[PDB]
DNA sequence: ATCTCCAAATATCCCTTGCGGATCGTAGAAAAAGTGTGTCAAACTGCGCTATCAAAGGGAAACTTCAACTGAATTCAGTTGAAGTTTCCCTTTGATAGCGCAGTTTGACACACTTTTTCTACGATCCGCAAGGGATATTTGGAGAT
DNA sequence: ATCTCCAAATATCCCTTGCGGATCGTAGAAAAAGTGTGTCAAACTGCGCTATCAAAGGGAAACTTCAACTGAATTCAGTTGAAGTTTCCCTTTGATAGCGCAGTTTGACACACTTTTTCTACGATCCGCAAGGGATATTTGGAGAT
């Protein structure tokens, strides 16, 4: 497999099958779909590293929804690259306004 | 119907927002706001599902109509 | 005993930005949807997850706009939001005129 | 057999791989996966549709990684595109040798 | 090299609608931009419509419901109308 | 009747139309009919804005449409205005518009 | 010596202004700045003239739109007069950071 | 010659004019520099993009297209520079 | 009320420029013509899953009682930004000499892709079991009254 | 400040179910092969971008004066929040009824590709001439003053 060929856990086949469905060139390099998986494992190997330290803050083996939203927002450049994005049961990040609370 | 989005449940919703007072007029104006966004982002979904040809209406036909009104959806079928 | 105004209140939040339960009632918000979706075209089914999908953006745009209406009502040193305010917002964003 | 039930597809395993090789005791719930299905999709979207620009900006009718690369610096932020591009040069240089 | 550009069927259309009204270069160049940006918007969509729906093909349904959700009411059933209307007489030759 | 256009009594290109979808990458095909469609909703809107811009050019006292003209007929237009609400023409300037706390009392 | 009350003049300042479409800031000084900021990305790059001016136009319009929320944010607040804090409510609201 | 400062070149006089066009009669002292501040950060993230396309055509020239396709990419489409 | 008067508007002479209408030779693309070739509309079909029926309770929505404290209005003054003046900095305008470099051009060919056979990763499906749900108890962090 | 009461956090333990590791068939990625064209390099170039200057003077900078805006301080009618009573319907559990989404198979034909012919549309160069923006003087609307 290309993947192995690259060290990847990404399959580069799939990616490579992908970007020729989705009608985005006339053609498709070789190194292509290899960069491109790759770009992809490394961004989701960077968000399940936060997401499962918020599982851990919350004490639970599992992460969910709400974990993947807090290490998203309490990180600013997952944050920005998400900054349209809704994740489903994800809730928001605790936060009460200064004057809104008592002296 | 539109008062099936009751005033407890938008003090609800303004209390995740982090709202701590709230004008007695606020819960007209959100059911206002509501349907509005209900209207467009359903009419872009209905859309989608009638030129597919179908009577029913999908999560992806959602997803899409949530992706062209700029407010992408991670859940349902990205 | 009797807890001052506010306190409550700001229990309140504390309770629910710490959750991601949905906070309107289900069958309602369905209702509301089909009546709707009704307008523009009849006789329509909705596959359970799409209303579910129309609930969670429904739900998060709403959160997040109380938070920049908020934020207005503040920056009129008011602690209570106003239509004056989700009107603010709104027209900032964009989403009006 | 005969009328199989179609067949869906998605990255639920590469991405379980993923979270092992970073958190080896950490598991993921069915929601949670399909958040990360969706960003997944959703990334790679944004990124082909900038090279896909790239290619027809500049009369080009192919993407190679060189549009891949440069998408990626437009999409991403400050320390992740950097990284990005750093994973990214690399597995085209590692995948390269292997013959 | 050449330069396309929409500009003479701009003044073509400009005629019909003001026959005495002339246009500056710049303000070609942003109608030249106008048409560019739309067809954009419009072929796009279209694009995604047909993939959603696992098509090879973008035919004047994609771009009819491509044109229904881009523009606003009202625009949207003019630009229906005369391409409905285009398409109709276009068939009926050869 | 030679060109496509001719046959769909339309004054925008349809053979440019054609051409220009196909050469974008939109799908592996495209229909007979799509870009005479396309050409015709093209056609539409510039006549839309040109009538508009034409008429706020008349209002300045002018012949010529210049900028300006299309950006006061695309803003005092909802339609047009929501359509281009995330464009900005050059040299188009703004509306003329002062609140009214601003004036004096 | 003839004085108008302060706020006369700004007031007819502001309906030259939004009567008129040329560039308000300074030409030379703009395409300065321009070059220095693009040169903290790369150096020795060169700029066709209208590449600046493309600049000019969409910073001049992204900025004059900017005043006119950051207006509304100061008359929400019972004022009339613009504070960066106006500012800052306006590019939060609109999501702009940094 | 080394360049430095010129976000000062944006004056107080020329905030000034760009307020009034957008309305602004009232303008508080501290409002320059919060304007530069802000101009410099937008300048910076479309010119980051615009050089970016330059680059990547392999030319050292930014054209008024990379600034056109840069401010795209921003949602911030213009009209009249190409494209 | 009634006059003084500052700056936008109005009006006259001058002239250069950009625009609509021409007239022209032509590169390059649209059209017309031949024909391969696969996408897709139809058509009968199976079953996933959407809509719907019925009865009961429980907790959420609604209504009521009471007054804490927040929003709006009034008065007042140090603060600070607008208006006008004076000076002269350095932008703007205009012609320029020099080359960096964007962009056209042309043949070698590495590289992407199509067609086909083989090998295999990954999707549909399974079920024990443990992380998480969930109910009752003990502890801990704070608010509100004395 | 310090002391009694509420509610959230935390500890404890038994039930529920969806995680997550297995199994099995297969749709798709890979391998060896024969094919051509988009891409890269090398040579040629003139548009135009950079550096520069010389006189003009338009506009920035800095300072004085003070009008009036911001905002600190005080006030109190009443809109809201908290807590208790009353009224209502959302949620949940056991499944039939059948709508209409999606799998299968298929061949006419709509659309791709190719070669020749017809012609549109763009670059270069000329024209009647009103649109037009500047140099320079007078009239005009009304903000501000006697
Ligand atoms: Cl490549
Ligand atoms: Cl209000
Ligand atoms: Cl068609
Ligand atoms: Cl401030
Ligand atoms: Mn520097
Ligand atoms: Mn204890
Ligand atoms: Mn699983
Ligand atoms: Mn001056
Ligand atoms: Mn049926
Ligand atoms: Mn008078």
């Amino acid at each position: 497999t290309r993947s192995s060929r690259a060290g990847l856990q990404f399959p580069v086949g799939r990616v490579h099958r992908l970007l020729r469905k989705g009608n985005y060139a006339e053609r498709v390099g070789a190194g292509a779909p290899v960069y491109l998986a790759a770009v992809l494992e490394y961004l989701t190997a960077e968000i399940l590293e936060l997401a499962g330290n918020a599982a851990r803050d919350n004490k639970k083996t599992r992460i969910i929804p709400r974990h993947l939203q807090l290490a998203v927002r309490n990180d600013e450049e997952l944050n920005k690259l998400l900054g349209r994005v809704t994740i489903a049961q994800g809730g928001v990040l605790p936060n009460i306004q200064s004057v809104l609370l008592p002296k | 119907n539109i008062q099936g989005i009751t005033k407890p449940a938008i003090r609800r919703l303004a209390r995740r927002g982090g709202v701590k007072r709230i004008s007695g007029l606020i819960y007209e104006e959100t059911r206002g706001v509501l349907k509005v966004f209900l209207e467009n982002v359903i009419r872009d979904a209905v859309t989608y599902t009638e030129h597919a040809k179908r009577k029913t209406v999908t999560a992806m036909d959602v997803v899409y109509a949530l992706k062209r009104q700029g407010r992408t959806l991670y859940g349902f079928g990205g | 005993h009797r807890y001052r105004p506010g306190t409550v209140a700001l229990r309140e939040i504390r309770r629910y930005q710490k959750s991601t339960e949905l906070l309107i009632r289900k069958l309602p918000f369905q209702r509301l949807v089909r009546e709707i979706a009704q307008d523009f075209k009849t006789d329509l089914r909705f596959q359970s997850s799409a209303v579910m999908a129309l609930q969670e953006a429904s739900e998060a745009y709403l959160v997040a706009l109380f938070e920049d209406t908020n934020l207005c009502a503040i920056h009129a040193k008011r602690v209570t939001i106003m239509p004056k305010d989700i009107q603010l917002a709104r027209r900032i964003r964009g989403e009006r005129a | 057999k005969k009328r199989r039930k179609t067949r869906k597809e998605s990255y639920a395993i590469y991405v379980y791989k993923v979270l092992k090789q970073v958190h080896p005791d950490t598991g993921i719930s069915s929601k949670a996966m399909s958040i990360m299905n969706s960003f997944v999709n959703d990334v790679f979207e944004r990124i082909a549709g900038e090279a896909s620009r790239l290619a027809h900006y500049n009369k080009r009718s192919t993407i190679t990684s060189r549009e891949i690369q440069t998408a990626v610096r437009l999409l991403l932020p400050g320390e992740l595109a950097k990284h990005a591009v750093s994973e990214g040069t690399k597995a085209v240089t590692k995948y390269t040798s292997a013959k």
